[PDB]
């Protein structure tokens, strides 16, 4: 039974299932997996050799294509590196509207794993029904940044432009709407036999191995751990917003799945807390702010490690200065990339429709495991 | 001088109802039914997926996305190639029936987009590794603009005589010769998380 | 240059019960 | 204050000056350890057609080090010490 | 014994009521009016600062070459000559590929002059990818509006709000 | 100033080497390789659950290969967990360095990357092979002095 | 004068009755093989009259240039191409079978594919599927 | 309106010897199709079946078309700041082409698409092009409509007056 008798298939770049370009070496026996081995890096793009020989305000650009869900996660570790390196202080107005950016692109990163997961799990529909909302999520920020994604918005030391008339109100009626329809896909969704028998005891996670493995975000706090780098980093303005972590006892999918809606429903609260209390005054640094030839940031030469919690984990960077616009070492930590290595020891001795299951429970985009 | 020229050719056919209309019928067809690949890489895929939405539709048209090759006419390259990606699209370009047609979204598959600089493994435009019918320029270009390369695509579609045909099918020539290299046996061998624990090896 | 730190300590564990 | 008196500890190059590469003296150096090819590959060949442009010069505790990127290559540039390299005359190259 | 059937019985009419669910939650947007944008017979109006195609004034650019700079990838392409009786950079020739361009934004914010916009024009698919290298001609023609085509159906995507 | 790291380390009889801090106030401590694999099990007793992420950088060209690894806990009931960055340097003719996969779990993907992008041979690593560049990929991509041997499909898209 | 381009490269001798074959389970899930538009280089036997690729001849090297025909060839330029191609396959000796080998060679027989374009040698083949000329727009000197 | 407007716009009309009628007589022709495309083809094959060879040019990146298809142009190759700027010369395309074709070639049909974007000299000149060049037709798609129209391209230019259809 060791060999001639165990199909080794290349569940490869080109399948409906791997999220982007993942491949997957399975070996079953009668539909069962043996084990997987994951190759990576078909969307290897060097990223972080092109971080280097590029200045920040070319690299911007570049950001978003990590994560291209939750851009603004990306942009906001990006800008806030270097102006935690410069000591650039933030206004408050620019922090409430970098608070409220990226709790839209947490909702619109739930909701865009929400529709391949139950894709993979078999229902087509809930991927049109987050796309409509999705769209208004788009439309919003189209409004605000100039594009739907790529929007090259967040600027060291604040942001590139104040928010547009009329789109407080725009925006609460899109929370208003979004509440509804969140309550629509959970009374599509959430009991469904068939959905629950396919998730309620899938891929068992352990809080220690969980701690063990590197897993962040929704992942770590599905098994026990209520570890959120928004309330232990303090970041932004986060400790002025009543807000919860939404953890989960359980380890399987179904607790990652009730994790991820409930951190929709909170991050709308969010959204409808830092609206109502949005402050005045300046967005972008006066102080930074200054035909002529223009130098850009020149980064102090010192080591930095700045976090952020990403909708699928905790997304870092290392940055190395060397006194020069140019930065000398730019490491990505993602985190896509390290919760996909306990997948191998999930998918063991579980079967082959189970796999899509798991890999749809994690929030894996290959822009952002590989660089 | 990059010249170029033109083969010899003999006369086309020439007809009158059966043939002509048969062609129309035929280039007709194909226009309402190309089915995507679902040939997705990178982030322009996304964009994509809203064309596969709601509020922009891809039943308009057709073009269903089918996964396997072997029902898709389109593939519409969304996303940057690396080098370790290109042998495959060009696989699952040669996999595809003919005839299949090929539309490049996105700066990346055009000539490499950001990545044409500094990228140590990006393909500067796939191009280089498949014919490319309509180029669509832009960085997650709007679904409209997809929607109006694909209206280009079938403007180009429905000109289609049957000379087209013999235009498709390679010529496939050959040389086969001797390398003396070394033969290695491949490193990725689905062996992973197999009797983990006793290799510690201290 | 300089030189590893903690080498031993030359005291480390200077009396009751050892670590 | 200064690194050692003037503000750059001066070097050998000017930023912009073309230059061509050793042969012998990068296959024998430490630096080609990153590339890895064995002697008879033909992949760095256009190192040594005299494309290399200096974009910054700096003393590194290893020695003085040139920032080259060779025009024509859409590639990263790489760090390469300043013995290894002549300064030429022309650019010899046309697209 | 009895009990196990009981309770098959009621963890079966559960999974009914559930299918049923389903149905009824998918069947009443069935009463709902599409969101489909009907392409191209209809077009979106976009916003007030979408990143496009660039437009190039030809009489404002001084051939500074920061818009070259602050590119990602130095895209632009500034072919420029001293006119030596004024000792002023007369400009030559101007040209953006945008089968390259990602459209940041990047030259049209640090532009000086200004000369440099993002215009709405968008669908600029070519059969020919060398078509895409726009010279100063192109780039300076004016982009075509969607309210002044008068064959398609504008719409709006969300209400004014200028009340 | 010692750390609270350093000075148990001192209190213990462990060899370190205290490079400071960055610009948060998280101690760098620099380890020998030949001490590494013990240190790492120490590190873990004292209390340090978290591997939150390994990196690999270059200190010069030509020059030492440097890999990275930050720690900190994950607990009930601890306001500010505690952070630590220790970097183990190697010669770039041969490096190796002890791997902690088998104390952390989290470094099975990425000391490969470091291996893939810099040449750093993990030694107790059991599936060290390239992951991100093609498998086959001959050199090392992240290394100051890598040069791109001239693929015809990484040129110009002429 | 003369004849000129006098190696005349000379193929392996032709098999007959050469039917399709898979890389078998250990030597599976590479590539052994360098695919480009322009260039395909499999290890394996190849014919060109019933379209049969043996895979698990791993001792042969095909060559196939331009598939989808963007140039126009004559024999002369294929006996180029194929000299050149020995050439390379010689200089490579002791090299692995890795993709990466592969890699090389393609990419040097594609620079020199340009060469003979740019140089007149080849002309881009007209009546082809598409019109992209993906090594150049056709320019004056 | 109505009646004729929702009865057939079939693709069976016999429109088409009048088709090839107007695009003999009147050398350049702007045509109007239906929004989503494909509808031209049948009346571009019949063209291509009388020995037309087919010059695609996009107006949006044309560039003053005179010296883009007359005259030798210069165009500019994009350097990514690997490069110093060079300044190529390109041949014009229609008469590169007009020289290049087959000897049994009827001639050579320029099809102009998104030709809405060209102001009102530039179509001027590519309404009078095939007075210059006797074996050269001019198609351009100067809008979209519900059903394939044409029209003599100098009357959509200017150069005759807009008689009523
Ligand atoms: C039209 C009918 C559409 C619904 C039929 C699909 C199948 C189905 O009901 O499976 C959905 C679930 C699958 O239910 C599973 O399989 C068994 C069925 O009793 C056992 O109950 C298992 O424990 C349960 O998990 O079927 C039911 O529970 C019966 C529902 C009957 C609906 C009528
Ligand atoms: C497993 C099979 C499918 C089960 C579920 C089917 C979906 C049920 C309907 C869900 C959407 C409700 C839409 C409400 C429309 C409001 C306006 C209206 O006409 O309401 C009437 C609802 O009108 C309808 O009948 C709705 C259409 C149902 C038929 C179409 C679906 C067929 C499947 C009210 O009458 P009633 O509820 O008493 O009617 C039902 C009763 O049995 C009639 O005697
Ligand atoms: S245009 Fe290129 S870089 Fe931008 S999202 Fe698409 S594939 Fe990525
Ligand atoms: S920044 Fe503006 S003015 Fe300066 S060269 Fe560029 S386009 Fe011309
Ligand atoms: S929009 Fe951005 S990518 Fe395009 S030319 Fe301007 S700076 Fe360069």
């Amino acid at each position: 039974t060791t060999r001639k008798d165990l199909m080794i298939v290349n569940m490869g770049p080109h399948h409906p299932s791997m999220h982007g370009v993942l491949r997957l070496i399975v070996t079953l026996d009668g539909e069962d997996v043996i084990d997987c081995e994951p190759i990576v890096g078909y969307l290897h793009r060097g990223m972080e050799k092109i971080a280097e020989n590029r200045t920040i305000i070319q690299y911007l650009p570049y950001v978003t294509r990590w994560d291209y869900l939750a851009t603004m996660f990306t942009e906001a570790i990006t800008v806030n590196g270097p102006e935690q390196l410069g000591n650039i202080q933030v206004p408050k107005r620019a922090s409430y509207i970098r608070v409220i950016m990226l709790e839209l692109s947490r909702i619109a990163s739930h909701l865009l794993w929400l529709g391949p997961f139950m894709a993979d799990i078999g229902a087509q529909t809930p991927f049109f029904y987050i796309l409509r909302e999705r769209e208004l999520i788009y439309d919003l920020f189209e409004a605000a940044t100039g594009m739907r994604m790529m929007h090259n918005y967040f600027r060291i030391g604040g942001v590139a432009a104040d928010l547009p008339y009329g789109w407080i109100d725009k925006c609460l009626d899109f929370c208003d709407y979004f509440l509804i329809g969140l309550t629509e896909y959970q009374k599509l969704i959430t009991r469904n036999p068939i959905f629950l028998e396919r998730v309620e005891n899938v891929g068992i996670i352990g809080g220690e191995e969980a701690i063990n493995w590197g897993l962040s975000g929704p992942m770590l706090r599905a098994s026990g751990i209520q570890w959120d780098l928004r309330k232990v980093d303090h970041y932004e303005c986060y400790d002025e917003f009543d807000w919860e972590v939404q953890w989960q006892k359980e380890g399987d999918s179904l607790a990652r799945y009730l994790i991820r809606i409930g951190e929709m429903a909170e991050s709308v609260k969010i959204i409808q807390q830092a609206l109502e209390g949005i402050p005045g005054g300046p967005y972008e640094n006066l102080e930074i702010r200054r035909k002529k030839p223009s130098p850009a940031f020149e980064l102090s030469k010192q080591e930095l490690y700045v976090r952020v919690e990403a909708p699928k984990g905790e997304l870092g960077i290392f940055l190395i200065g060397d006194q020069s616009v140019f930065p000398w070492r730019w490491k990505i930590r993602p985190p896509g990339f390290i919760n996909l290595q306990i997948l191998p020891q999930l998918v063991k001795k579980m079967k082959l429709a189970d796999i899509m299951t798991i890999l749809g429970s994690i929030d894996i985009i290959m822009g952002e495991v590989d660089r | 001088m990059n010249s170029i020229e033109f083969p010899l050719l003999d006369q086309i056919a020439q007809n009158s109802v059966i043939s002509t209309t048969s062609n129309d019928l035929s280039n007709w067809s194909r226009l309402s039914s190309l089915w995507p690949l679902l040939y997705g890489t990178s982030c322009c895929f996304i964009e994509f997926a809203s064309l596969i939405g709601s509020r922009f539709d891809f039943d308009r048209y057709g073009l269903v996305p089918r996964a396997s090759p072997r029902q898709a006419d389109l593939i519409l390259t969304a996303g940057t190639v690396t080098m370790k990606m290109a042998p495959s699209l060009l696989r699952l370009y040669e996999q595809m029936p003919e005839p299949k047609y090929v539309i490049a979204m996105g700066a990346c598959t055009i000539t490499g987009g950001m990545f044409s600089t500094d990228s140590y493994s990006t393909v500067r435009g796939v191009d280089k590794l498949i014919p490319v019918d309509v180029y669509l320029p832009g960085c997650p270009p709007k679904p409209e603009a997809v929607i109006d390369a694909i209206t280009k695509l079938r403007k180009k579609i429905s000109r289609e005589i049957y000379e087209d045909r013999i235009k498709s099918q390679p010529k496939n020539r050959c040389f086969t010769i001797n390398h003396k290299f070394r033969v290695g046996r491949s490193i990725h061998t689905g062996n992973y998380d197999q009797a983990l624990l006793y290799k510690y090896k201290s | 240059s300089w030189e590893g730190e903690g080498e031993n300590s030359p005291m480390e564990m200077p009396k009751g019960p050892p670590s | 204050p200064p690194p050692k008196k003037p503000p750059k500890p001066v070097y050998s190059m000017k930023k912009g000056q073309i230059v061509r590469v050793e042969r012998e003296k990068y296959l024998d150096s430490v630096n080609y350890l990153s590339v890895g090819h064995p002697k008879y590959y033909k992949g760095l060949d256009y190192i040594y057609e005299d494309r290399g442009e200096v974009l910054d010069l700096r003393f590194f505790e290893t020695g003085e080090y040139a920032l080259v990127s060779w025009v024509g290559i859409p590639t990263s540039p790489a760090w390469l010490p300043t013995d290894m390299l002549i300064k030429s005359d022309k650019l010899n190259y046309e697209r | 014994m009895v009990t196990g059937f009981i309770n098959y019985g009621q963890q079966t009419i559960r999974a009914a009521r559930y299918i049923g669910q389903s149905f009824m939650i998918t069947l009443s947007h069935a009463n709902r009016l599409p969101v489909t944008i009907q392409y191209p017979y209809e077009k979106l109006i976009t916003s007030e600062r979408f990143r496009g195609r660039i437009h190039f004034e030809f009489d404002k650019c001084i051939a500074c070459e920061v818009c070259v700079r602050a590119c990602p990838i130095d895209l632009p392409v500034v072919d420029w000559k001293l006119e030596t009786d004024i000792r002023k950079k007369r400009l030559l020739n101007y040209s953006i590929d945008f089968g390259i361009c990602i459209f940041c934004g990047n030259c049209v914010e640090y532009c000086p002059t200004n000369c440099l916009s993002m215009t709405e024009e968008y669908e600029l698919s070519t059969y020919d990818r060398h078509e895409l290298n726009y010279n100063q001609i192109a780039l300076g023609r004016l982009p075509i509006s969607i309210t002044d085509d008068y064959t398609i159906r504008t719409i709006l995507n969300s209400p004014q709000t200028k009340e | 100033m010692q750390g609270r790291l350093s000075a148990w380390l001192v209190k213990h009889g462990l060899v370190h080497r205290s490079l400071g801090f960055d610009y948060q106030g998280i101690e760098t401590l620099q380890i020998k390789p030949e001490d590494w694999h013990s240190i790492a099990v120490i590190l873990y007793v004292y209390g340090y659950n978290y591997l939150r992420s390994q990196c690999a950088y270059d200190v010069a060209p030509g020059g030492l290969l440097a890999s990275v690894y930050h720690l900190t806990r994950i607990e009930y009931g601890v306001d500010q967990p505690e952070e630590v960055c220790i970097k183990v340097f190697a010669p770039r003719r041969n490096p190796r360095i002890p791997s902690v996969f088998w104390v952390w779990k989290s470094a099975d993907f990425q000391e490969r990357e470091s291996y893939d992008m810099f040449g750093i041979s993990y030694d107790n690593h059991p599936r060290l092979k390239r992951i991100l560049m093609p498998e086959s990929w001959i050199g090392w991509p992240l290394r100051k002095d890598y040069i791109v041997p001239n693929f015809y499909e990484i040129q110009d898209a002429y | 004068e003369m004849k000129e381009v006098l190696k005349r490269a000379t193929p392996i001798e032709a098999q007959v009755n050469v039917k399709s074959r898979n890389l078998e389970r250990e030597y599976g899930g590479q590539w052994l093989s360098s695919v480009t538009r322009h260039v395909r280089i499999y290890a394996a036997y190849i014919d060109p009259v019933t379209c049969a690729m043996d895979q698990t001849q791993m001792d042969k090297l095909t060559l196939m240039i331009d598939p989808t025909d963007e140039f126009l060839w004559n024999d002369e330029t294929l006996n180029k191409v194929y000299v050149y191609f020995e050439e390379l396959v010689d200089h490579y000796e002791g090299a692995p079978l890795t993709e990466y080998t592969l890699r090389l060679i393609g990419s040097d027989i594609e620079h020199y594919i340009r060469k003979m374009l740019y140089e007149g040698e080849i002309k881009y083949n007209m009546n082809s599927r598409v019109l992209n000329f993906s090594m150049g727009k056709p320019r004056m000197k | 309106i109505g009646i004729r407007d929702f009865i057939g716009g079939d693709l069976v009309k016999f429109d088409l010897g009048t088709w090839l009628s107007d695009v003999e007589e009147h050398k350049a022709i702007a045509m109007y199709s239906p929004h989503e495309g494909g509808y031209e083809g049948r009346y571009l094959n019949r063209l291509r079946y009388q020995g037309y060879h087919f010059l695609d040019v996009s107006a949006r990146g044309l560039g003053d078309p005179e010296t883009t298809l007359t005259k030798v142009h210069p165009v500019c190759p994009p350097h990514v700041g690997k490069q110093p700027i060079a300044r190529w010369w390109f041949p014009p395309e229609v008469d590169y082409r007009l020289e290049a074709l087959p000897s049994d070639a009827k001639g050579l049909v320029v099809w102009v698409i998104e030709a809405k974007v060209l102001s009102k000299a530039e179509l001027q000149f590519l309404a009078m092009l095939p007075s210059l060049r006797p074996k050269v037709r001019v198609i351009a798609e100067c809008g979209n409509w519900r059903k394939v129209m044409w029209k003599p391209l100098k009357e959509i230019a200017g150069l005759v007056p807009l008689q009523e259809a």
